[PDB]
C-alpha cells in the first residue's frame, strides 16, 4: 500500500506510418492516488491528453489511462511520464511500436 | 444513480 | 447476458493543501459513463459516454447536488477516521468505496454490493444478503454498529434493489447501440529474439468489446498457462478493449505452439501461429 505504478504505452490500431491513430498509457496497480501522467511526443508535453477509466482492483490498487490522438511517422517517438511517492524521480516509458 | 452516502 | 452498474469513489486528504479531493466514476459493465471530480473549475456531474445525452438538465442537477452531498460525508470521514486510529493531523489518507449492482439477462438483480477501504485496506463490506456487514478491524466495527441502530442497511438495500436496478435497466436501454454491441478481437502474433536458442512469442487481442476474453498458447493440445506472460485486460481510449499473452519457446519450433482466443464476438475461437 505503496505499491509502484505498471506504465503500459500502447496503440488502438498497428501503428501504420501516416495514418491517424490513439496513443494511450495506462497507469495500474499504484498506491497511493496521487500521480502525476504527462504524454510527450519528441520529449515535448502533448497538449489536451484525456484522461478516463479511473477504477481499482480488488486489492485496492489504483488504475487510470491517458490517451490521445495520433499519426505516427517513423522517427517520431512517444512516451509516458509518471510521478509517484514511490519513486525517487519521474519514470519515463516509451512507445515500442514493435512489441 | 450513485447511492447517497452517510458518515462512518 | 448480465450487465452492471458500479461506481468507484475515492476521497484523498491533502493537508495543509485545502480540503480532500473527491471523485465519483460509474461505469455500466465495462463502459465509463459519468464522472464527478472536486478539482474540476466548477465541479459538476458530467456525462463520458454519448448515450448519457438522452438524461435531460434535472438529471445532471440531482446526481451533482448528490455527488457535493457524497463529498461533504467523506470529508467527515477522514477526520472521523483519524479519530478511530489515533493518527495525526498531517498526514494524507484514502477512503475507497465500490458501490453497485448487477442484473441479469431479464433485468432482474442477481447482486448488489458496496464495500470500502482505508489506506488501501479492506474497512467495511456489505454481505451478499444485503442486510449486515461485516467490519475488518475495530474501527470498522464502530461504524457497523451506528449503522446499525441508524437503520442503514435497510436504506442501503431499498438502493440497491430498487433504485439501482432500475437505473442500470435506463442506461442499458437509452445506451444499447453502444453497450449491447460485440466488437470482435482481431489478432495477431509478434516475435522476438532472445539470449540462448529461444524466442519471445507474443499474441495479441486488439479492438474488442465488452472486455472479457481468454488468451492462451498451446502446445500439442495442452495449454501452457504457467508458462505464459500476460497484462491484465486493458482500455484502448476509444471504448474498446485489447490484451496481449506470450510464451518463450525453443528456436526452430515456433510453428508447434498455437495462440487461441475466445472472446463473445468469435463464434469460433481463433487460433493462430507465427
Ligand atoms: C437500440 O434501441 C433502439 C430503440 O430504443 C430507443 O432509441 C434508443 C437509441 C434509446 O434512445 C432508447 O431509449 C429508445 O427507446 C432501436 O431503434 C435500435 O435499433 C437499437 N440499436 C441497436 C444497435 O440494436
Ligand atoms: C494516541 O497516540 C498517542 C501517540 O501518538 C498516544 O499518546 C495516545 O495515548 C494514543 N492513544 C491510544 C488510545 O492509543
Amino acid at each position: 500500500i505503496q505499491k509502484t505504478p505498471q506504465i503500459q504505452v500502447y496503440s488502438r490500431h498497428p501503428p501504420e506510418n501516416g495514418k491517424p491513430n490513439i496513443l494511450n498509457c495506462y497507469v495500474t496497480q499504484f498506491h497511493p492516488p496521487h500521480i502525476e501522467i504527462q504524454m510527450l511526443k519528441n520529449g515535448k508535453k502533448i497538449p489536451k491528453v484525456e484522461m478516463s477509466d479511473m477504477s481499482f482492483s480488488k486489492d485496492w490498487s489504483f488504475y487510470i489511462l491517458a490517451h490521445t490522438e495520433f499519426t505516427p511517422t517513423e522517427t517520431d517517438t512517444y512516451a509516458c511520464r509518471v510521478k509517484h511517492d514511490s519513486m525517487a524521480e519521474p519514470k519515463t516509458v516509451y512507445w515500442d511500436r514493435d512489441m | 444513480g450513485n447511492y447517497s452516502f452517510y458518515a462512518l | 447476458g448480465p450487465h452492471s452498474l458500479r461506481y468507484f469513489v475515492t476521497a484523498v486528504s491533502r493537508p495543509g493543501l485545502g480540503e480532500p479531493r473527491y471523485m465519483e466514476v460509474g461505469y455500466v459493465d465495462d463502459t465509463e459513463f459519468v464522472r464527478f471530480d472536486s478539482d474540476a473549475e466548477n465541479p459538476r456531474y458530467e456525462p463520458r459516454a454519448r448515450w448519457m445525452e438522452q438524461e435531460g438538465p434535472e438529471y445532471w442537477e440531482r446526481e451533482t447536488q448528490k455527488a457535493k452531498g457524497n463529498e461533504q460525508s467523506f470529508r467527515v470521514d477522514l477526520r472521523t477516521l483519524l479519530g478511530y486510529y489515533n493518527q495525526s493531523k498531517g498526514g494524507s489518507h484514502t477512503i475507497q468505496v465500490i458501490s453497485g449492482c448487477e442484473v441479469g439477462s431479464d433485468g432482474r438483480l442477481l447482486r448488489g454490493y458496496q464495500q470500502y477501504a482505508y489506506d488501501g485496506c479492506d474497512y467495511i463490506a456489505l454481505n451478499e444478503d444485503l442486510k449486515t456487514w461485516t467490519a475488518a478491524d475495530m474501527a470498522a466495527l464502530i461504524t457497523k454498529h451506528k449503522w446499525e441502530q441508524a437503520g442503514e442497511a435497510e436504506r442501503l438495500r431499498a438502493y440497491l434493489e430498487g433504485t439501482c436496478v432500475e437505473w442500470l435497466r435506463r442506461y442499458l436501454k437509452n445506451g444499447n447501440a453502444t453497450l449491447l454491441r460485440t466488437d470482435s478481437p482481431k489478432a495477431h502474433v509478434t516475435h522476438h529474439s532472445r539470449p540462448e536458442d529461444k524466442v519471445t512469442l507474443r499474441c495479441w487481442a486488439l479492438g474488442f468489446y465488452p472486455a472479457d476474453i481468454t488468451l492462451t498458447w498451446q502446445l500439442n493440445g495442452e495449454e501452457l498457462i504457467q508458462d505464459m506472460e500476460l497484462v491484465e485486460t486493458r482500455p484502448a481510449g476509444d471504448g474498446t478493449f485489447q490484451k496481449w499473452a506470450s510464451v518463450v519457446v525453443p528456436l526452430g519450433k515456433e510453428q508447434y505452439y498455437t495462440c487461441h482466443v475466445y472472446h463473445q464476438g468469435l463464434p469460433e475461437p481463433l487460433t493462430l501461429r507465427w
